[PDB]
RNA sequence: GGUUGCGGCCAUAUCUACCAGAAAGCACCGUUUCCCGUCCGAUCAACUGUAGUUAAGCUGGUAAGAGCCUGACCGAGUAGUGUAGUGGGUGACCAUACGCGAAACUCAGGUGCUGCAAUCU
RNA sequence: GGCUCAUGGAGAACAGAAAUCUCCAGUAGAACAAAAGGGUAAAAGCCCCCUUGAUUUUGAUUUUCAGUGUGAAUACAAACCAUGAAAGUGUGGCCUAUCGAUCCUUUAGUCCCUCGGAAUUUGAGGCUAGAGGUGCCAGAAAAGUUACCACAGGGAUAACUGGCUUGUGGCAGUCAAGCGUUCAUAGCGACAUUGCUUUUUGAUUCUUCGAUGUCGGCUCUUCCUAUCAUACCGAAGCAGAAUUCGGUAAGCGUUGGAUUGUUCACCCACUAAUAGGGAACGUGAGCUGGGUUUAGACCGUCGUGAGACAGGUUAGUUUUACCCUAC
RNA sequence: CUAUUCUCAAACUUUAAAUAUGUAAGAAGUCCUUGUUACUUAAUUGAACGUGGACAUUUGAAUGAAGAGCUUUUAGUGGGCCAUUUUUGGUAAGCAGAACUGGCGAUGCGGGAUGAACCGAACGUAGAGUUAAGGUGCCGGAAUACACGCUCAUCAGACACCA
RNA sequence: UGACGUGCAAAUCGAUCGUCGAAUUUGGGUAUAGGGGCGAAAGACUAAUCGAACCAUCUAGUAGCUGGUUCCUGCCGAAGUU
RNA sequence: UAUGCCGCCCGUCUUGAAACACGGACCAAGGAGUCUAACGUCUAUGCGAGUGUUUGGGUGUAAAACCCAUACGCGUAAUGAAAGUGAACGUAGGUUGGGGCCUCGCAAGAGGUGCACAAUCGACCGAUCCUGAUGUCUUCGGAUGGAUUUGAGUAAGAGCAUA
């Protein structure tokens, strides 16, 4: 009695506002990542940060 | 009968409420009549306080 | 299915945190209780008249049931739950095997 | 009903190659994966863990966890009217470098090696690449070339 | 003409504020001429900053104010605040300083006025800085106003429900907890 | 160059038939107290390097060989297909314009190459 | 960890197509619980040894997708284990399906929190994870009947016309194996094959559900020709007469009755002949009202029953022109 | 069984397009030293992130860029239909159902006589000029133009979708 | 299946017909009132109203359904899909 | 008014209306998105770590205006079912960006400081899972330090009232 599915005018649709890549920040996401790499990454990161400090004299 | 994205409201008007809404106009009116009644009470009481 | 018996798996216990031999047996639920909030809920809302003041279901689909495998600890003496998948029939265990006539 | 399986409509794709069935060869599992390496992504039917979904199957996207038998790949999954950031768990046996990458880490070398030498020499290195330019005026020379004038022919059954 | 973009579409930014202040207006005038004549890059961001909105001119405290002159080499800049300067009563020390805003709270006259400051207004300060020569432009933070907490919400956003009462019983239960069903 | 041990790519390396192999190495081969596994020291285990051996394995070569891998203006710019027309044709379908372009077939060639460590008349 | 499977070949008393034994070939032609596909040859298969990774903790990820849920799956991490010489592999089935919210009840966890005037023990309530289920599978608690019927709607959708279609029906060619003493074609015609038509019946649902009066007959006009008769012709297996096959041809006509509401059909009889059709399946403000199909009623079969029957039977209101046009 | 032979496959296949489709083509870059770390390594080896230097004319293909990015809120809609090409069911359909694109819906205007969808072109109010598709015997603006042939029909033929 | 059928009439007219000494016709009085009456049974009748009368109220009942929805110009400009 | 050409009847549901689809004989007047309680966004206004006089009192040229105390609502603290507990290691952190300003310069530029905001790595609070010090009503207390866990949090406040 209706009909059931078309993909008429979806791309129109999609392309008059759309179609948009998701922008790629420096510093990725760090998460999903080896929670072992992590919690050691962490560390490394705070050591630098300790060097640094102790440089800046 | 569903919002886009709104709080969910609790408006208590199911009941016949038009029949029964009490608006106070009579707020100065009744604020003289104190007045009034306060100042007849002191002349009855004549020296002492309210 | 036939699942053996007492077996050698993990126990939360606070004691052992290690891999300890249950005890299996087969679930079964208790007794309503006549006092749980719900059926005190329930009798008093359906007293007086109205009559079924609740749903009664009777579209039974499923033909089985989910069996659930009390494992009980020996040395602790606590007990786990593990549920393992849809089957007709069940044997607490179990005349193996003969893995291979 | 209609089928929307995880592995459907993978006949096809996930079928191994003629005469190229059995095992893996160890140079795969030698391979080495960093983060930042631009991967490709076709599963090893063979190997029936890790293994991509058949969308993914022809896809590149970038490495961005390794851990023990298996990398993770970020890819760009447009849905409706906007990209989406799709983070993939493979197995090492369901993907591949990019000579694709390999082509341009090595024309930088070479753009470095270029410039580093012309920078203190006669300079003349337009370092950027041209399309096929337009060919340049040459003579063409008939000598033992007189052409052959060729005719078109008459039909002819077989 | 197959055209690229909308036609007719406005630039979408305000040339002019909504506000129709007459003092504002007359503080427009001053600095949409400035702008114009002087070529300096600050008269540019005051003039907008002036055509802003409530929500977009939000209260740079005084407390704020003596973080940015803690900063090295600035601190002895005019501290050009382009709506409230309020009062911050968390902190005890507050420099010598002349600030320039478009309103002052009681509270954040008398503590900058009692440090020995200049409360300044901007036609003040145009007058003595016509190029905003030695200024620290500064704003308060426009993400944390109360209705920026609810803008985006959904699943897995932890954004804040729109709501009325917040205890128990009032959007806990089902898909806020895997207990009940599942968790957002 | 030979051989071994471990390999990379995984038939140019596999298959079928034959014919060679000095040296070393590999192998076959000898024994059953022990460790060990069998219904059977056959396979697996231990012992010897002695009692014999290139017949097999293994390596190499041969064949208008099978197969495989190459290349070609070989077939073929064919089949097919993107695009275009108020092109043709009753229609089925087809021709032309601008592009992209196979598979079979035919003929010619080829028959493993290479990494590490040790040994070798 | 050992081995190699289907099938074939050559062979060993009873033993043969088939019981067991031995060797040779054997890229899978087997096997892997099922459907199908993929995968697999010192294995994922078959035989043997030990176990319970079918475990605990919760998070991220993929498919379906709103990037919600559910289901299934992936990859880690932190514990504890299994095996193995070890590398390692193991978070159920080689991979793609095998499943289920809130509320309620019940269980597991934990020296937990609460029962609000303050204590203890039952009792109840909570917190974290399961189970009892919704197959209409994002999950109401549910039998008919109306021919006494009703309302909101619908041409989103049937029963009549019309429109595209032409299977089906009807008519008409092409080829001609052959039937017709002989002889394809005087007259017919197999196996095939190309059409035309919209007088059947379907298919469809485009128009109409704030109605286009729904069968047949009576009357009356006009048109079509795919010609029954008549006019004039050609052909013959045309001697005559008679008949048959065609051509031009719609000028001309093409009936009276028995039964049936019937259209259709079937008989009797005359005629030159008793051809086929259309015109909103012509024609109801033209009639008729037998049939159909409101309400009453009877029978049969079905239904516990109300009632049902495109089964049978009987009784059942047919309205308006004075408007415009046409005549 | 052997070598030949004819013709085939939506749910066969060694081979294998065209069109569509992923990713890259650099400052978040490259090169050279060196710093912490409870991760990993036999290790002083790595891995992630850095310090400090060095290379900006060619800033590491073409073309474009109408500004680029960001957010909030809310209307209507959720019967669609048509056309070339691919395509399923069906004898078929102005039938039913899909794929990509373009259209009508929501669109006037010039043309196909007339027509929602075809062709050409998309539209403020006028002037002038030039053209599109389509035509130029007469209706009817515009050659009863030029040129080579074909056709004579007692049922001529005459412009795509389209009768 | 006559007349009339925007009538004499919201059921009449004319002819023809059923019956005509009883289960006959009929006036007045009286009883039965709406999920009730009454029914020699047609869901018939119950004030032109009946498969549940009429009057008022709840009531402006509800309607995913039909219809309507009142000045101009300017700019932007959709959806029939998940 | 004549003349050339053009022009179907509007409103409506609809894929499609001049429709043999519906409403409309004609005219005047009346005739359909209102008010309210509670709220989301955006904007204006006031004051701004606060804010809101008007329930009420005082006052008055009397339903007006003017003045005003104590509360109260919301905000200034979150997270847990709950008993509960409760936001600075550091310049209120580091990193890449970042307008504007400061320095050297003719300018090109380089260097510095960097608000908002954006990404990211951390730190702090509550919850959950452990860890389990000094001690002690000997079962209480929970220091100390971790966890691919978690929150509508902190990290020099933005809100309240009105339109
Ligand atoms: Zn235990």
């Amino acid at each position: 009695k209706s009909k059931n599915h078309t993909a008429h005018n979806q791309t129109r649709k999609a392309h008059r506002n759309g179609i948009k890549k998701p922008k790629t920040y420096k510093y990725p996401s760090l998460k999903g990542v080896d929670p072992k790499f992590r919690r050691n990454h962490k560390h490394a990161l705070h050591g630098t940060a300790k060097a640094l400090a102790a440089a800046k004299k | 009968a569903i919002s886009k994205n709104l709080p969910i409201l609790k408006n208590h008007f199911r009941k016949h409420w038009q029949e029964r809404v009490k608006v106070h106009f009579d707020q100065a009116g009744k604020k003289v009549s104190r007045r009034n009644a306060r100042a007849t009470r002191a002349a009855k009481i004549a020296p002492r306080p309210l | 299915v036939n699942v053996p018996k007492t077996r050698k798996t993990y126990c939360k216990g606070k004691t052992c945190r290690k891999h300890t031999q249950h005890k299996v047996t087969q679930y079964k639920a208790g007794k309503a209780s006549l006092f749980a909030q719900g059926k005190r809920r329930y009798d008093r809302k359906q007293s007086g008249f109205g009559g079924q003041t609740k749903p009664v279901f009777h579209k039974k689909a499923k033909t089985t049931k989910k069996v659930v495998l009390r494992l009980e600890c020996v040395k602790c003496k606590t007990r786990a739950q593990l549920t393992l998948k849809r089957c007709k029939h069940f044997e607490l265990g179990g005349e193996k095997k003969q893995k291979g006539q | 009903g209609k089928s929307h399986g995880y592995r459907s409509r993978t006949r096809y794709m996930f079928q191994r190659d003629f005469r190229k069935h059995g095992a893996v060869h160890l140079s795969t599992y030698l391979k080495v994966y960093k983060v930042g390496d631009i991967v490709d992504i076709k599963a090893n039917g063979s190997i029936q863990k890790g293994m991509p979904h058949k969308f993914y199957q022809g896809k590149t996207g970038v490495v961005y966890n390794v851990t023990k038998s298996s990398v993770g790949v970020i890819i760009n999954k447009m849905v409706g009217n906007r990209y989406l950031e799709k983070r993939l768990n493979l197995r090492v046996e369901h993907i591949k470098h990019s000579k694709c990458r390999q082509e341009f880490l090595e024309r930088v070398k070479a753009n470095a090696a270029k410039r580093a030498e012309a920078k203190a020499q006669g300079v003349a290195v337009q370092l950027k690449r041209q399309p096929a330019q337009p060919r340049e005026s040459r003579i063409v020379s008939t000598e033992g070339n007189v052409p052959q004038t060729l005719a078109p022919v008459p039909y002819e059954t077989f | 003409i197959d055209h690229t973009s909308k036609q007719h579409k406005r630039s979408g930014h305000r040339t002019a504020p909504k506000s129709d202040n007459v003092y504002l207006k007359l503080l427009v005038k001053l600095y949409t001429f400035l702008a114009r004549r002087t070529d300096a890059p600050f008269n540019k961001v005051v003039l907008k900053a002036l055509f802003l909105s409530k929500i977009n001119r939000p209260p740079v405290s005084v407390s704020r104010i003596a973080r940015a002159l803690k900063q090295e080499g600035a601190a002895n800049k005019t501290v050009v605040v382009v709506g409230t300067v309020t009062d911050d009563a968390r902190i005890f020390e507050f420099p010598k300083t002349t600030v320039a805003a478009l309103r002052f709270t009681a509270g954040a006259r008398a503590k900058i006025v009692k440090a020995g400051g200049e409360c300044i207004t901007l036609d003040q300060l145009a007058v003595r800085a016509p190029k905003g020569q030695n200024t620290l432009i500064l704003r308060g933070p426009r993400n944390s106003r109360e209705a920026v907490r609810h803008f985006g919400m959904g699943p897995h956003k932890g954004k804040a429900p729109r709501i009325l009462s917040t205890g128990r019983k009032f959007e806990r239960a089902r898909g806020r907890r895997r207990s009940k069903g599942f968790k957002v």
